[PDB]
């Protein structure tokens, strides 16, 4: 089915690959070649997760866990049940995420809109790849990657974290967190501001963007503007994920010791 | 480069914008500050005016008194020497009273008394600031969403520094005023409580903190992607849907099977962000008062 | 429900489901109910009901919007269904850029200018904007405008600015016959010597829709202008 206004937009064109071969929809979803690619990568990776579940012996999704190969396997392939399934699932994962982003590009082109969304999605994909690829290759073993399980991958975060003391002292970690917190603060304020203008006090007409600017000038003495807040929100969330990947790419690879001592570049100056 | 609307190409200026008046007491408005062409590449160039009423003066004064209460304590820990001050600034810490002083305000100034003085100043600065966020909207005839969202952050800061310490029986449970020390407080908090990763409200808090970066990346990119159709003029798109709002919605419908409206996306947004500190405050509040060990708590439930 | 932590977490999950259900219906105030490709309503609408209407009171006597309500494009759509089966593209039945379909689409917005907080036209050419001028970056007025065919379509004779938000939104461009068209600021690249437009070739500027007044632009006109320009990315692509 279609939204009431959707039909005029459902024209041919915009594909990157296949011409009009995959230029169609299934319900709301656009397909395209990379929609077919996403479906194949996602279905296969989901099947191997299903088969890694029978090998583990559970159907409880809180217990299923697909582990990367033992650290000794280095950067080499592994038998299915000892890191191989993880290895193939990681390939399908990467395939689906990349296909998804390319499908998004085809959608942008058919709609005539900027490409900011798949570009932003790419930051998330490079953060995933930082953890399952760039860092494990830098360090020489697939086993430095996180396991695919709801709770096991949190254990991975705690294990990895406390191997380097208090990660809190990693300066790139501090920057990433600052961006994450500032982002949620900006999101809350941006959502609140628009809603407070579209839904003013009872007995009032709709406010205008001028009221939004006035409110934040009155409040903090500066208004970034309607365009700026969307630039800022993109910049905050992407910078959060960039510095997250940077804090991990510099971890185990260029930095090996406990993080609290990074700072005595400062406190033990003569 | 095909233009990406991330930096203004041509800045323009007219008479400085003094703002909507509505019911704002214009007495308490500052003059306009200087224009920053640097800021104007990314957002507005105009600085000011700002509003400073009774509440704003109170919160500012009380806020500076909080800062200077921690400042003088940092100088005393630095033996009043400007070199050790600048060197160890991240290491100084104004700590709460020790657990023996309980919930008492009799702790001496040098082992908890000054923390209590600071906390009082901070409590007045924050709550009068919150009244400001309510009154600044009210004066303009706007909804109270900002004050309401701000309450969510305040809830967490209140649980950490005041509500949970009180339910625990001592100020010693509260957060120290220091850069590195409060990080250490955070780490040790999770250790003494059996790993915060197993506090399911901490897991929700994280999902919403991640989800906030997800949604803002999605929404910021979307609006920039349709700015070529006036998409960032979201209020008029709400009152009179244009092709920006339609193409924005169809991008997401065609991508993930469903979509928002120009208005509705800001409800997703406010709730995504507010839930961060809402769930977080709950999880902290249950820690030590109801649940001593989250991992052990987690194992017996399922 | 064991202890208070268990009751709390179970409660929060029931609340979150309530919240998601509310949030989703709030986001069905435009475009719903879903329709089949012939414009009749679809059988399965999903498990979320349509929201009860809400009203916005537009300022400056411009009336009230109630949503959801009866939807209509309020314009002819020059496209034709291709397949008996649903899910296939529809075919433009004319010039999609002149007809406004596909990525050239526009919405039948109100044929009135957006007003600022004081009830005055929000977007005004500088020549009628009491006090306005350029403050940083390359002043584009007077520079030539170039298309994706690398030919010159005209010259920038002004700038249409957002008066309350103090921003540049359109370049007014004079064509060879002495008439003007507005170009969306987000679709141009102002360089040292030129203003490059990659969406249109030089000869597609004259087809940019025109405005009734020399010092005001309606929302309808803006939609028409911005959709046409963006639609060039797909429909002027043989020339690029
Ligand atoms: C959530 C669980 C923990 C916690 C865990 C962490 C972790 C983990 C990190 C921080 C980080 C920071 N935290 Mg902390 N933090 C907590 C509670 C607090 C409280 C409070 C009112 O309770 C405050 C004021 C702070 C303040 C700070 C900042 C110093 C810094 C960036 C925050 C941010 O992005 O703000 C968003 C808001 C804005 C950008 C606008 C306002 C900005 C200013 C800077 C806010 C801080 C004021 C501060 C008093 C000024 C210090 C001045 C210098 C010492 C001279 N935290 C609780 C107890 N916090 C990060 C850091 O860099 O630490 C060194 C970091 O890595
Ligand atoms: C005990 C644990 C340690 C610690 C150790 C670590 C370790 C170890 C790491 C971090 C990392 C991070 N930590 Mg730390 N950290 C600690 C304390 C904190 C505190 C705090 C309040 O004290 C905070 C706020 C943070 C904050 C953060 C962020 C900066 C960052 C996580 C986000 C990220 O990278 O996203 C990036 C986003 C992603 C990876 C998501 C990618 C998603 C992909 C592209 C697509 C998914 C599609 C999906 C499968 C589709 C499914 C189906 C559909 C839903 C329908 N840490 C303590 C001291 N921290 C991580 C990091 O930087 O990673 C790079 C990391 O690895
Ligand atoms: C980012 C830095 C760290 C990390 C640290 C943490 C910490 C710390 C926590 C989580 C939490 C979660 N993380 Mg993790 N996590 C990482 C990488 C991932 C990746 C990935 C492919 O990169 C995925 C899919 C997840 C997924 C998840 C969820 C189980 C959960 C909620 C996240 C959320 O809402 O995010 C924002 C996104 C959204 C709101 C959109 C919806 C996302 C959906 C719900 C993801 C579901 C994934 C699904 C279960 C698995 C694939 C399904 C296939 C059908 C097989 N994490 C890396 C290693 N993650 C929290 C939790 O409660 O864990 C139990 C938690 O406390
Ligand atoms: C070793 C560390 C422990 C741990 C210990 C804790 C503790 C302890 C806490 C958190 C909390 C949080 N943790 Mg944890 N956390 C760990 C691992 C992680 C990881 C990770 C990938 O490893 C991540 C992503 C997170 C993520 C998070 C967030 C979801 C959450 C904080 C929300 C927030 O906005 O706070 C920041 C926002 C605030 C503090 C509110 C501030 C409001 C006040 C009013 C602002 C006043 C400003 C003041 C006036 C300054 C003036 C300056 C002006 C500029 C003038 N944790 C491990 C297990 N985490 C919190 C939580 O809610 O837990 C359930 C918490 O208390
Ligand atoms: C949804 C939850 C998120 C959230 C929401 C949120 N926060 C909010 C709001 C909202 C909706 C507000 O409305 C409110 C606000 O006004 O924002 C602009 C606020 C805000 N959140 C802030 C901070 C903040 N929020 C945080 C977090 C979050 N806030 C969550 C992630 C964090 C952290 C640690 O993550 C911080 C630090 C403030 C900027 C602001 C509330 C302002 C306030 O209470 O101020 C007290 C008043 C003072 C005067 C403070 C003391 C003064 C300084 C210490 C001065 C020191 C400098 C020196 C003296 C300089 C001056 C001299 C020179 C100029 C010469
Ligand atoms: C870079 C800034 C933030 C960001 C941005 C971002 N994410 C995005 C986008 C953008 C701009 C999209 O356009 C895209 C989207 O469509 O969102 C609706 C996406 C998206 N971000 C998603 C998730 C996500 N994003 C996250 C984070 C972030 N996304 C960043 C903080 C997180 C976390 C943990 O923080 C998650 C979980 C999806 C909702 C979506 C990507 C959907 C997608 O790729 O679909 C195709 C793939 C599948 C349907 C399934 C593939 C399955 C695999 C083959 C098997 C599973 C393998 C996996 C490794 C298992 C993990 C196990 C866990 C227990 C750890
Ligand atoms: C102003 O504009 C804006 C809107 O519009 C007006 C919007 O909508 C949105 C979009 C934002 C929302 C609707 C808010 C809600 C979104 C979130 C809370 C973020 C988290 C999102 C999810 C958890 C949804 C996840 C669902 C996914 C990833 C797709 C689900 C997959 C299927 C069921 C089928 C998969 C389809 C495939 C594999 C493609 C191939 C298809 C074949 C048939 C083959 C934004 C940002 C916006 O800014
Ligand atoms: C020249 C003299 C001027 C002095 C210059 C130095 C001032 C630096 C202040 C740092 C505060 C540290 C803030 C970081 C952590 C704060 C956490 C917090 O507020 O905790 C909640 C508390 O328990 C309930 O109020
Ligand atoms: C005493 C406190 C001093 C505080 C000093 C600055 C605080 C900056 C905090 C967060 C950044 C997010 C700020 C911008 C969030 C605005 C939300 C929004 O929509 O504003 C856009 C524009 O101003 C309307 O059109
Ligand atoms: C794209 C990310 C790459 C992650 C892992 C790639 C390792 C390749 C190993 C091949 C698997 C060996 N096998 C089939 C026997 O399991
Ligand atoms: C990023 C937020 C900080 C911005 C605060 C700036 C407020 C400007 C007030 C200037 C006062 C003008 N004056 C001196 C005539 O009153
Ligand atoms: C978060 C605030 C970021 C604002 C910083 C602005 C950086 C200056 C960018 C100048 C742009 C140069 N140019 C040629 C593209 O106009
Ligand atoms: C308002 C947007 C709704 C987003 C939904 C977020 C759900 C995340 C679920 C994570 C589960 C955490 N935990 C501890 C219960 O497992
Ligand atoms: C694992 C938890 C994450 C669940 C979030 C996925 C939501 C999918 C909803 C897609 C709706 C598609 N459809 C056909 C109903 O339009
Ligand atoms: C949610 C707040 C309710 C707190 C109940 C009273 C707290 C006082 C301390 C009780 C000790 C809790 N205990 C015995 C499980 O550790
Ligand atoms: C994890 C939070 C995201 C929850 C996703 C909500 C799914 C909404 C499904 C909307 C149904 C689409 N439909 C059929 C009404 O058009
Ligand atoms: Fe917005």
């Amino acid at each position: 089915a279609l939204l009431s206004f959707e039909r005029k937009y459902r024209v041919p064109g915009g594909t990157l690959v296949g011409g009009n071969l995959f230029d169609f929809w299934v319900g709301p979803f656009y397909v395209g070649f990379f929609g077919v690619a996403t479906f194949f990568f996602a279905a296969l990776g989901i099947i191997l997760i299903a088969w890694s579940a029978v090998l583990q012996g559970t159907w409880n999704p809180q217990l299923i866990s697909v582990y990367p190969p033992a650290l000794e396997y280095g950067l080499g392939g592994a038998p299915l049940a000892k890191g191989g399934l993880w290895q193939i699932i990681t390939i399908c994962a990467t395939g689906a995420f990349v296909s998804w982003a390319l499908r998004e590009v085809e959608i942008c082109r058919k709609l005539g809109i900027g490409y900011h969304i798949p570009f932003a999605f790419a930051f998330a994909i490079l953060a995933y790849l930082t953890l399952v690829l760039f860092r494990p290759v830098m360090m020489g073993a697939w086993g430095y990657a996180f396991p695919y399980g709801i709770w096991t991958h949190l254990d991975w975060v705690s294990n990895t974290g406390y191997t380097y003391g208090n990660f809190h002292y990693n300066p790139a970690h501090m920057i990433a967190i600052t961006f994450f917190f500032t982002n949620a603060l900006a999101l809350a304020l941006h959502g609140a501001l628009v809603l407070s203008a579209a839904n003013p006090e009872k007995g009032k007409e709709m406010r205008t963007p001028d009221h939004e600017d006035t409110f934040f000038r009155d409040l903090v003495g500066y208004s970034i503007g309607t365009l700026g807040i969307h630039r800022l929100g993109l910049l905050l969330s992407l910078s959060a994920v960039f510095f997250s990947a940077l804090c991990m790419i510099i971890t185990g690879t260029i930095w090996f010791d406990q993080w609290v001592d990074w700072w005595q570049w400062w406190v033990k100056l003569p | 480069a095909e233009y990406q609307n991330i930096f203004t190409q041509v800045q323009v200026r007219g008479p400085a914008d003094l703002g909507m008046t509505e019911d704002v007491n214009l007495a308490n408005r500052s003059g306009v500050g200087p224009f920053s062409t640097l800021l104007g590449w990314f957002g507005n160039a105009q600085l000011g005016p700002i509003y400073l009423g009774s509440l704003g003066v109170l919160s500012l004064f009380s806020g500076l008194m909080w800062f200077f209460t921690i400042g003088i304590w940092f100088w005393y820990q630095a033996g009043w020497n400007p070199a050790v001050f600048l060197r160890d600034l991240f290491f100084f810490s104004l700590e709460p009273p020790a657990p023996e002083y309980g919930l008492s305000f009799a702790a001496p100034l040098k082992e908890g008394g000054l923390w209590l003085i600071a906390s009082f100043f901070m409590f007045v600065a924050v709550w009068s600031w919150w009244g400001r966020t309510y009154l600044r909207a009210q004066a303009l005839g706007m909804g109270k969403h900002t004050a309401w969202a701000f309450l969510s952050a305040i809830w967490l800061w209140m649980v950490l520094g005041f509500i949970r310490p009180i339910l625990m029986g001592s100020w010693s449970e509260a957060v120290p005023y220091g850069i590195f020390s409060h990080l250490d407080w955070t780490n040790n908090f999770s250790l003494v409580h059996g790993n915060l990763f197993y506090n399911p409200f901490h897991g929700l808090s994280i999902a919403f903190l991640y989800g906030s970066a997800l949604l803002f990346a999605m929404h910021g990119a979307t609006i920039l992607a349709v700015s070529r159709f006036g998409g960032e003029r979201e209020l008029e798109q709400i009152a009179d849907r244009g092709t920006a709002a339609e193409r924005a919605a169809l991008f997401w419908r065609w991508t993930m099977g469903f979509n928002a409206t120009m208005e509705g996306i800001h409800r997703w947004a406010i709730w995504m962000a507010v839930l961060v500190t809402l769930t977080g405050g709950i999880g902290i509040l249950l820690s030590g008062t109801v649940v001593d060990n989250w991992y052990v708590w987690g194992q017996n439930h399922g | 429900n064991f202890d208070l932590a268990s009751l709390a977490i179970y409660s929060f999950w029931i609340f979150l489901a309530g919240l998601i259900y509310y949030l989703q219906t709030e986001n069905m105030r435009e475009g719903y109910p879903l329709e089949n490709e012939d414009g009749t309503p679809a059988a399965n609408q999903g498990p979320f009901p349509l929201p009860k209407p809400k009203t916005f009171i537009l300022p400056h006597g411009r009336g009230t919007l109630t949503v959801p309500g009866p939807e209509s494009e309020d314009r002819p759509i020059a496209l034709a269904r291709t397949a008996v089966s649903e899910g296939f593209p529809h075919a433009p039945t004319g010039d999609p850029m002149k007809d406004g379909v596909g990525p050239a689409s526009w919405v039948a917005r109100r044929d009135l200018p957006e007003l600022d907080g004081h009830g005055h036209n929000k977007i005004k050419p500088m020549k009628a904007a009491a006090g306005f001028h350029v403050s940083a970056g390359k002043n584009p007025i007077g520079l030539p405008v170039r298309g994706c065919d690398l030919e010159i379509a005209g010259k920038v004779v002004d700038i249409w600015v957002d008066i309350p938000e103090q921003m540049a939104r359109f370049l007014e461009v004079e064509l060879k016959d002495g008439s003007t068209r507005l170009l969306p600021m987000q679709m141009v690249k102002v360089q040292s010597n030129r203003v490059h437009v990659n969406a249109l070739s030089s000869d597609l500027f004259a087809g940019i829709p025109t405005i009734k007044s020399p010092t005001e632009v309606t929302l309808l006109e803006e939609d028409k202008i911005c959709g046409y320009v963006a639609g060039g990315l797909m429909y002027a692509a043989p020339k690029r």
